[PDB]
């Protein structure tokens, strides 16, 4: 004698993968020969050890390991190119390379983006093609996107991409070379058949007040050597309490009507060892209850918490059934949290 | 998706282009930056609505423009949606980039997440300042100058269309492309050179696929942007920024529903997305 509520789709985290440049770099490695002010103490605190550079020689760039991830992961779930709704990715570096046999004859450009020519790469000929930038929280921001997009009716298959390849843009005359790194992830998100998997909640919110902190910028290298031509770099010149991110994180969970007891895992952006450290206790994680991942990848930008996520899968640390927080911090600055009901997560 | 308010500031500096895709659009001048005209157009969308900057929920960007954004002209990333949260004082808002959407992709995207989230007050902008971005002399392919502000009331009801162009269905258009400049001598030499190949009948099939793409909308009146000069009346024409004009007209004429348009030169189709309007 009543008339039916409307449901919200719920959104099932199908698959991932990730795609790493084959050669690592040792800290201690040449790249970093013209580096000034490298102490053991800032090896420490920034917890990396190895990292990732793709090689263009042989055929390593944005675009070219995202197909081979793509291809992958779509084989794997047998999901037909057809099928996919909508096409979501996400790059920080303005600078890309690589156009697949879509535009052959195109190197180094600024637009356009990936969605469309991976789209068309991929044979992905019903999918909307979408390119996002939120920096390191770019896979938060796509997943939100793919969530309320499946959510609302309007795709029933989302593939998800994040491809960094920051070493283009990183200044190795300078100390800030050392931190990040490139690296690929590719994910799969659909409208659930069951209660199995969902997303519960998540908070978004950006603070600009430090913006001038993390840029890129065009600019001479900082310690240039011989007649240096300007180029467009990392820069880091600024003269603090990382809150922002706990805070999206009790705003997701109290959306979610969940507390940090409810949840039982947690995957953060992995910035350095002291702000994972912070996050985790700023909303109550256990040192057991997430891992550090920077030691042999590097930051990877918006790498990070897939590539953490995927571990954690892989590991048994995550598993099915589980409630999970995604949480991190980003350049801009933006923060993003996210409370998960996982399934079955195929890694591939 | 709801249009509460429209703010548009152009470059009164216009240039002339002279080939199949060129015209006379708007460009800035000098040291001119994106900043200096997408602030003004945006308080005058929040001004219009009676809505406070504290009440800015979402921001969500749209320029090309590799330099010339905010006040050191020589800064790129973050995008400019994080420099305008700071000025205009939106504490409350999230902040992100659709890069090289159109704009009917973009509001489309961003009705279904800010309804989603419960947004109230959404705010889209587009924007250009584009002295480091080399014309396509060849073609007369240039981006106008200028900035758009949309202040949104998300509903998620909008409805979205990529519709093919018109023309010869079997022609291959040559898409639009950004190449790096591969030799930069100075931080103030241009950053990319715009490659849109010299195409006649381009300009013709875009309205072509505009008329097509209104046609799943009959009942709707609708706006586009024009992105060439041939055809129209001087050879003037603003890109994304015709909109402004068009849609202030539609508020005129009171109506309540309309079917904004769009061109996106690097995927070579047109998108479509139905929007809600505000009375007086």
């Amino acid at each position: 004698n009543l008339y039916f509520q409307g449901h919200m789709h719920k959104v099932k985290l199908a698959a991932i993968t990730c795609e790493l440049p084959a050669r690592s770099y040792e800290n201690d490695d040449p790249v970093f020969a013209a580096v000034p002010d490298l102490s053991e103490s800032w090896w420490q605190f920034w917890g990396v050890n190895r990292r990732g550079y793709f090689d263009p020689r042989n055929g390593e760039n944005e675009f070219s390991l995202v197909v081979r991830a793509a291809e992958r992961l779509l084989r794997s779930s047998d999901t037909a190119p057809d099928s996919v709704d909508m096409l979501i990715c996400s790059a920080s570096s303005p600078i890309m390379t690589d156009a697949g046999d879509v535009l052959p004859d195109l190197r180094g450009r600024l637009y356009p983006r990936m969605a469309n020519v991976l789209s068309k790469q991929l044979g992905l000929s019903r999918a909307l093609p979408l390119d996002s930038q939120m920096e390191c929280a770019s896979f938060l921001l796509n997943l939100r996107l793919a969530a309320s997009m499946i959510r609302q009716g309007k795709a029933e298959k989302v593939l998800v991409v994040c491809s960094e390849y920051i070493s283009n843009l990183l200044d190795f005359t300078s100390r800030t070379s050392t931190l990040f790194a490139d690296g690929c992830a590719v994910a799969l998100l659909t409208r659930g058949d069951d209660d199995s998997c969902d997303l519960l909640a998540s908070a978004e919110h950006s603070d600009a007040t430090f913006y001038e902190v993390a840029t890129g910028r065009w600019r001479l290298p900082e310690n240039p050597t011989g007649e240096a031509k300007p180029r467009l770099y990392f820069s880091l010149f600024s003269d603090f309490v990382p809150t922002n991110v706990p805070i999206a994180m009790r705003r997701a969970l109290e959306k979610a009507g969940l507390g940090s007891d409810d949840i039982d895992y947690f995957v953060f952006h992995q910035p350095a060892p002291f702000l994972v450290k912070a996050w985790a206790e700023g909303i109550g994680a256990r040192p057991e209850q997430y891992q550090l991942t920077m030691g042999d990848t590097g930051v990877m930008i918006s790498v990070s918490i897939p590539y953490t996520l995927m571990t954690g899968l892989r590991e048994g640390k995550i598993r099915p059934g589980d409630r999970i927080v995604m949480a991190g911090a980003a350049t801009g600055w933006g923060f993003a949290a996210q409370v998960w009901q996982l399934g079955e997560v195929l890694v591939c | 998706m709801l249009i509460q308010a429209v703010g548009v500031n152009l470059p009164p500096s216009y240039v002339c282009l002279e080939g199949p895709l060129g015209g006379e659009r708007p460009r800035a001048q000098g040291d001119e930056m994106l900043m200096q005209r997408l602030l003004p157009a945006v308080r005058e969308a929040l001004d219009e609505a009676a809505v406070k900057p504290e009440e800015i929920d979402l921001i969500v960007g749209l320029a090309l423009s590799p330099d010339h954004l905010i006040e050191n002209r020589d800064i790129m990333a973050p995008k400019i949606g994080h420099p305008l949260q700071k000025v205009l004082g939106a504490n409350r808002a999230h902040v992100f980039d659709l890069t090289d959407s159109s704009l009917a992709r973009a509001l489309y995207v961003v009705d279904t997440l800010a309804s989603d989230q419960g947004y109230r007050n959404v705010l889209v902008v587009r924007g250009e300042s584009s002295q480091g971005l080399e014309v396509d002399s060849e073609s007369g392919f240039a981006l106008a100058d200028g900035a758009l502000a949309l202040l949104c009331r998300p509903t998620g009801k909008a409805a979205f269309r990529r519709g093919a162009l018109g023309g010869d269905p079997a022609q291959e258009w040559l898409p639009l492309s950004i190449p790096l400049n591969t030799d930069i001598r100075q931080v103030g030499d241009v950053k990319g050179h715009l490659n849109l190949p010299a195409q006649p009948g381009l300009p013709e099939a875009v309205r072509a696929g505009f008329t097509r793409l209104a046609g799943d909308f009959p009942q709707l009146n609708w706006v586009r942007e024009e992105w060439f000069g041939q055809g129209r009346p001087d050879g003037r024409c603003l890109g994304p920024f015709e909109l402004a004009s068009q849609l202030r007209a539609a508020q005129r004429d009171r109506l309540d529903e309309l079917l904004l348009i769009s061109f996106d030169p690097f995927g070579m189709v047109v998108e479509g997305v139905t929007l809600e309007l505000a009375g007086e």
